[PDB]
Order: structure tokens, then C-alpha cells, then sequence
């Protein structure tokens, strides 16, 4: 019912809703379609943008960073997220450790013409990266003001949790938040290990790819549709998913969950997003979309969110036959 | 896991294993959501605004496996209450009485019959009527 | 009798009276009164100008900022503050979050043409966010050279001593000044909560509205004056207050007290801002004024300060019939 | 409240809350203008160059609600003296001597008339007098 709310329990605000760029800026979409697109969301109340060093080899922040400059929209307005990892084809242009921390969101910052981005993640875990290490940079980047908090995408419960020990060992500060994939086909991380950290660490949880990527939508219901992502070159790797054995009993259960849909009086797209806001422990959901009617469909998800009563929900965990036990 | 936790009982720190406390998991400390309450996310601790003494013999029943022994310092009653608070359940309470030299006197038994238990009240228990008496 | 005294057990020393700049600066007067104003208290000893992100939307720190800019007084010989809540109309523009903290002085430091403020301030509680997460903010802007030291406005005790044990937590700093309401109408906070608080942790407290807005001056004995505060545009509600029965009984309670102010020599103006100074724990009493008349008549509340006697503060007590119980 | 209170007693750090000393408001740490004095604002806690010992029994009390026992190994002369620093007041004293074994003795009616207290006190007291003895 409110659109805005805290990120975890951090005293940052953001839209129930926020906008990726992952596959579409400075990739499959027109940078012309992409100002649309970010135009569109933030005058429909999103203020949550997310990117990342390695989306379209950095060309995903430099068209995100033209829009925010070509707009005007004040900075205090937004909340511009990127995640670090995989910076370069150089050993050390990827990972955690402190260089490649400051180094990667320094080049991301530059990219975006940013002084700063608001949270700053860990893209993924570093085994190669005592936890001090990274959590020392990730403190340092906030105390140099080049982000204001940071967070951890793809962290287990256990390395999250020895982030934020590490970070009140050493007077440090404490991840806020997780990027977790979850959709009604990845439900075990967050309706299992996510919660007790929201509720005694604080962490809460912006999830990613709330429609599997496009698998959700229902678009798949018939083949590989020309133009949509499973048939970009380069996403062959999601083809293989849709058509395999597995896909296909997904498409079927979606057939299924499509009467929930009309029952709910919404589009599938819709239902699945507003699925994925039905706990308090998420914050928000970043979506992903390719044109503006897909994006002012998938925002339709929040009138959608009150009607998500025990007994569809229910149903639907029936219809998945997946749901996790706690 | 290893993953260490601190517990904080009233200002003395106490520092054990996850695991350790993993051990018995019907307790409070054993159970993530029965001590949720305690956690301080400022420190990083569970604290118990609690007897002091009293806990080492807490703690070492999660270490020795499950040994309860009363320190020598600590009231019977007093122990038994943070025995209690614990909940290290009624096995190790019993174990512990005995050890302590109390015997359960389990329960008597009784008539049903209203005519029995009319008498056998009077013939064993003066205390049972003025007439018994 | 010591014009000059410590803002708490800081090191900061104000002046006893200060000159504040809500509802006057960029509002109702025009700067040349305002210039006037600030270089007629300035040139009588008072180094403290209080402003806030809020006042005028922005316009009261460009206005004392040009000021300061065309006067040419040395930085050191003045004590700038500067209270941060309301920032804007988008979400993340308001709140004690560490982004609205950072941004929000930042902007106030360029509207004000400064490269820090004194004391920057809270302008009020925030429930949204996590104490340790503003303290590491305001603690933030004080090592980033931004602001001197840090203060809480509205805060209750509990919150303030709070803030001071999550500072002492983790090696941050403590507020050292709280900025509170105080007048003959509204003794509460400072009579009963604040001194512990004083004497425990040093925290001092700054009040504001020692006239209630202009009720306590007198003028509004027969109705409501041409110009008056309680005229504006935007301000019925005070007009409201002074007609409603309760504000009735004020001006009559004001009657009563002028024939202590005539014992004492002094205009009912100059006996309601020395009584505000009557006890320690007071560190500065924020004036408003506008025009040069009033603040030449409320200076003179230094010279009444002396002259409270117990007994005339029992005399007053009675009058006022509100002495809240310790 | 549940706004934490530290208390450190020469050196032995004590946390309790703060609603827990506030429960008995006559006494020195129950007492905000009594405890003011030992307040270090520099680490935010009240610091006792006192016993250490002796504490424990003493914040158990504030705890407990009400039990004041003295560890099994601290003086009683210690202990009553730390009673008595922290103002725990003439009825837990009390019950804590008479917990203690110590009856109270009362006192002796007086004649208040000059002659039976002339006569009673060398017919009573072989003390009172030479005679007397
Ligand atoms: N933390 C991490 O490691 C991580 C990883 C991956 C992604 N992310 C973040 O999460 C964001 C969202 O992920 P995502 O793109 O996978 O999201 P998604 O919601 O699963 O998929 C969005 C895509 O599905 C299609 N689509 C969306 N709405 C539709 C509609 N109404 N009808 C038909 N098709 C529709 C579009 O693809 P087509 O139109 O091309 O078919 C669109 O590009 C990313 O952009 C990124 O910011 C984070
Ligand atoms: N921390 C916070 O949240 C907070 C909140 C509010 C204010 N403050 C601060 O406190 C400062 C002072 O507050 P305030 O303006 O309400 O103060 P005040 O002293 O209660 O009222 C000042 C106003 O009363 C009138 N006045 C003053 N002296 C007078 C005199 N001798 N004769 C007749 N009328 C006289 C003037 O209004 P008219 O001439 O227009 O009638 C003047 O603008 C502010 O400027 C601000 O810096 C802080």
C-alpha cells in the first residue's frame, strides 16, 4: 500500500519499484528509448535506478548517466544504485578487494558523471577477499562521499551476516542491503535466509529479474518471440531455459496462474511483481523492460498488491507447488 | 557453525559458537527465534539484564554436552529459576534435582470412587476433615 | 551578566542572544532591512544567526548569505546555523537519512556561499531512521569540515541522550545542543527535561520564539495590527491562536505581567527574553525581528537579566499559574 | 525505560536497564540527582571506586525485585557496608540481618522516673553502679 519505503531498515527511501538497465541501456535499446524509459518512471514515482560496471561493458551507466545529466532531475531526487565485480579483462579489474573497489566505482562514477551513486554493491561474493578487506573499502568509498551506503548482491545469509559482525568488530559500517533474484521460479533465498536478517540485522532485500527475465511475463507461451530477449544474440542461454523440459512445465504452471490474474483483474506481468512485494522484507523490485508499454504495464503491479490475500496466496503456492519450507 | 555469538549477561561477556548452542535447540538460546528478542544489532550481542553467576554453569551445559551442575556460589533457588528462564527443559531439570538430592515423589493414588476417596481421606490424612483429625 | 557564554559544555561560544531568520529573511522584510538587521546585531556583540533549509524555501540562506558575502566580516567572528529537515518535495528530500543529511547541508552551505556552518542541526526527530546512521551523518559533515558541531531541534530527552550513548557506541560525536521552543507559554521541555541533560551529558539548549512569534509582545492586546506576523499571508493559523480563548486568556495573563515589567523598568519584549535567560542551562535565546525598532528594543533584555529575582520569578510564576512541576 | 545503564565498578563492568534501578527510586542508583555525581560522560557510565565483590548481590536486588543475599564469599562487614553505600534503605537491611541470623534486640523500657531508674539500674545492672555490683 505504500509505495515508498525504507531500504531494509536503513533510513533510505525508495519506490516499491525501481528501473534496471541490465541487457537494455547501450544494448538492445535506443538510447532515445532508454531516456524514455527512465523519463517515464521517474515521473511515475520511481526514484530507484540500478546498474552496474559490467552491464554492456560500462555502457549501460554512461547512457543512464546522460539521461539523469540531459533531464536536469536533481540529484537528491534519486537514488542511482551500481554494482561492482567484473571490471576488466585485467586480474585485477575484477572482484572485492580494495583496489578493485575503489578503482571500479571511481571508473563507474566517471562513466555516470556522478560525484557519487547512492548504494554501491558487491556484485557478487569474493572467496579471493578477506570479508575485512572488502568491508573496509566499501566503508572507505562511503567516508570519501562516493556512495552513501553499500550492499551485497548474490551474498549468502552466512556472508552477509560476517560482513555486518566484521563491520562492528572493526567500528566499520554494515551492508543495508541484498540484490536478490526472486521471482515465483527462485523463491528459497529470500522467503527463507533473507528474513532473520531483515529482522535482526537490519538487511533488506532489492530483488532482480521479477519476471525470470521475460519467463514470467507469459510472452513464451507459444515459441521464442522475434525481438524478445531469449532471441538476442547472445541469450541463447535463456533460449535453451524456455524450450528445455523444465521450461516447459513452467509455461504450463503459468497457464495455470493466469486465471489468478483475471481474477485478480490484472496481467500476468502485473501479478508476478506484485507477488514479489507481498513480504515486508522486501524493498523493492527492480524491473526490467524494453519499451514503454511494457514499463507502464509492469508498474500497474501496485494496485495489484492489496487484493494478494492469504488464499491467493495460497493458491498460487499450490499452482507452483514450490514453495520453500522455512 | 563457528560463527561466534556474544551474550551479554548484565555487563559479563560471554562469547560460544552458533553451533554450540545449535546443540540444544528447544532452549532460548538454541532457538534463533525464542532469543531474536535479546539481539542488540548496535553491539552485536544478546543481552540478559540477568543473575551473573548463574550463567558459566548455563553456558558449560551447552559445552560439556549437557552437563547442569549448580555453582557453589549460587542459591538453589536462584539457579533454578535461570534453569527455567533458560528453558533447558524439564529432562535437565529433573537430572538436575536428583543430582541436587531431591527425589520426585511422583503422585498418589487415587480412589475415583467418591465413596473411597470419602474414607481413605479420613483414615490417612487427618488432615483431610476435623473428623479425620 | 556574562553576555557571552558556552553553547552547552561545548567550547562554541554565542552570545546570549541570537538572531534568527524564519518568516523575515527572503519573506516578509526586504534584504536591505535584512542587511540592516543582521549588521545592527552584529555590530551590538551578537555573533549567532540561526537559519534553516525550510525558511522561505531556501531564500533565507541565499539572503544572509549575501549579506555575510557584502559585509565582509570575518568568518571567525561569526557562528552560522543551519537547521536540516524539509529539503524538498521529493521523498528522499526530506529526514535525518545520511543522503538528505549530506545533501541537504551541502545545498544550504552553497545557497549561504560558506564553506561550512557552526552547528548544523536536525530540525526535527526522524522515526524513519536509525539513530546510529544520523549520528554517523552529522558526525560525517563535522569530519568533512562542512559544520563544526552538530545539534538536535525537537528532539525529546530520550532521544537526545540516545543520540549521545550511540555516539559514545561507536567513537562518534555528540549533539551538543538542543534547539528548543521556550516562552512564558511553553516551559515544559526546558524547565523539566532539559537541564538533566545539561548537567549530564553538557547537552545546552538554544531556544526559539522567546515571543511566542510576537504574542508575548503586547501588541496583540486589542486585536490584530496591520503587518503583524499574525497577518501574513500563510500565518492565520497564528491568527487563530491569538483570537481563540486560549489566546484570549494569554493576553490577559500579559496584562497582568506588564506591571512586573514597569517594576523592572523594562518593556514586557525585554522581561520575556531575559526571563528566558533566567536559568544556566539556557545557552541562547534565538531572537526574531522585523524591522531595526524591535531588535534595538529586545537587545535590551540583557539589561533586565540581573533583576530576576527569585522573587519576581515566583511573582511571575504566579501570574502565569504554569510552572510545570519538577 | 529500557535505555541501558552501565555501572562500573572499579573496573568490573555492569549493564542493567535503566527501568530497573528506577523500580526503587530512594535508593542511590534508583535516584537520578544520588547517581549524577558518579556519572563519566567521556564513556557514558557511573564509576564506583568500591568493593567488587559485593555488586552483583547488590544489582540482583534491583533485578530480582527485591532479594538481597550476600555472596557466600564477602564479609558481612563488607556487605552491610556496601548496603549501606547504596542506600538500599533500613527495611532491606533488615530483613537481610535477620536472613543473617541477627534479631533484632529492640530496646529496654526506661522508667523515666528519677528514682526507680536510681534503684532499677543497681537491682539490673550490676554494670550501673559499684554498688550496684
Ligand atoms: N544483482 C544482480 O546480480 C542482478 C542480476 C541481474 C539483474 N539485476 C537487476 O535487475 C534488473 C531487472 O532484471 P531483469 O531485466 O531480468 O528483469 P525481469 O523483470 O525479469 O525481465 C525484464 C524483461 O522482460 C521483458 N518484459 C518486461 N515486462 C514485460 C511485459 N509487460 N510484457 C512482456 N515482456 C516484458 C522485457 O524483455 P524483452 O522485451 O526483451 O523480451 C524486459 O527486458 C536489471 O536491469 C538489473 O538492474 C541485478
Ligand atoms: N528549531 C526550530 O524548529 C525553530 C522553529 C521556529 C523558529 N526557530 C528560530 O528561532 C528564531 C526566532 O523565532 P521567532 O521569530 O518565532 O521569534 P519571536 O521572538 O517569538 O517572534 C519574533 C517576531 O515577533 C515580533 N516582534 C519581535 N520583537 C518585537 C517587539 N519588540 N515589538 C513588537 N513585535 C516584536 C516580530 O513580528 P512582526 O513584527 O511581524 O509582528 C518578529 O518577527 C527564528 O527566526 C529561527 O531562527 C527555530
Amino acid at each position: 500500500l505504500q509505495f515508498y519505503r525504507n531500504l531494509g531498515k536503513s533510513g533510505l527511501r525508495v519506490s516499491c519499484l525501481g528501473l534496471g538497465t541490465w541487457v537494455t541501456f547501450g544494448g538492445q535499446i535506443t538510447d532515445e528509448m532508454a531516456e524514455h524509459l527512465m523519463t517515464l518512471a521517474y515521473d511515475n514515482g520511481i526514484n530507484l535506478f540500478d546498474t552496474a560496471e559490467v552491464y554492456a561493458a560500462g555502457k549501460a551507466e554512461v547512457v543512464l548517466g546522460n539521461i539523469i545529466k540531459k533531464k536536469g532531475w536533481r540529484r537528491s531526487s534519486l537514488v542511482i544504485t551500481t554494482k561492482i565485480f567484473w571490471g576488466g579483462k585485467a586480474e585485477t579489474e575484477r572482484g572485492l578487494s580494495r583496489k578493485h573497489i575503489i578503482e571500479g566505482l571511481k571508473a563507474s562514477l566517471e562513466r555516470l558523471q556522478l560525484e557519487y551513486v547512492d548504494v554501491v554493491f558487491a556484485n557478487r561474493p569474493d572467496p579471493n577477499t578477506p570479508m575485512e578487506e572488502t568491508v573496509r573499502a566499501m566503508t572507505h568509498v562511503i567516508n570519501q562521499g562516493m556512495a552513501m551506503y553499500w550492499g551485497t548482491s548474490r551474498w549468502s545469509s552466512m556472508e552477509i551476516m560476517e560482513a555486518y559482525s566484521v563491520a562492528r568488530q572493526f567500528n566499520l559500517i554494515p551492508p543495508i542491503c541484498e540484490q536478490a533474484e526472486y521471482h515465483m521460479f527462485q523463491r528459497e533465498k529470500v522467503e527463507v535466509q533473507l528474513p532473520e536478517l531483515f529482522h535482526k540485522i537490519g538487511v533488506g532485500a532489492m530483488t532482480w529479474s521479477p519476471l525470470a527475465c521475460g519467463i514470467v511475463s507469459g510472452k513464451y507461451d507459444s515459441g521464442i518471440p522475434p525481438y524478445s530477449r531469449a532471441s538476442l544474440k547472445g541469450y541463447q542461454w535463456l533460449k535453451d531455459k524456455i524450450l528445455s523440459e523444465e521450461g516447459r512445465r513452467q509455461q504450463a504452471k503459468l497457464k495455470e496462474l493466469q486465471a489468478i490474474a483475471e481474477r485478480l483483474g490484472c496481467t500476468l506481468p502485473q501479478l508476478a511483481i506484485a507477488w514479489c512485494l507481498r513480504n515486508e522484507g522486501v524493498s523493492s523490485v527492480l524491473l526490467g523492460a524494453s519499451n514503454a508499454e511494457q514499463l507502464m504495464e509492469n508498474i500497474g503491479a501496485i494496485q495489484v498488491l492489496p487484493k494478494l490475500s492469504s488464499s491467493i496466496v495460497h493458491e498460487i503456492d499450490s499452482i507452483l507447488g514450490n514453495k520453500p519450507y522455512s | 557453525s563457528s560463527e561466534r555469538v556474544v551474550i551479554n549477561i548484565s555487563g559479563l561477556r560471554f562469547e560460544t559458537q552458533l553451533k554450540t548452542l545449535a546443540q540444544f535447540p528447544e532452549t532460548l538460546l538454541g532457538d534463533p527465534k525464542k532469543r531474536m528478542r535479546y539481539f542488540d544489532p548496535l553491539r552485536n550481542e544478546y543481552f540478559f539484564d540477568r543473575n551473573r553467576p548463574s550463567f558459566d554453569a548455563i553456558l558449560y551445559y551447552y559445552q560439556s554436552g549437557g552437563r547442569l551442575r549448580r555453582p557453589v556460589n549460587v542459591p538453589l533457588d536462584i539457579f533454578s529459576e535461570e534453569i527455567r528462564f533458560y528453558e533447558l527443559g524439564e529432562e535437565a531439570m529433573e537430572m538436575f534435582r536428583e543430582d541436587e538430592g531431591y527425589i520426585k515423589e511422583e503422585e498418589r493414588p487415587l480412589p475415583e470412587n467418591e465413596f473411597q476417596r470419602q474414607v481413605w481421606l479420613l483414615f490417612e490424612y487427618p488432615e483431610s476433615s476435623g473428623p479425620a483429625r
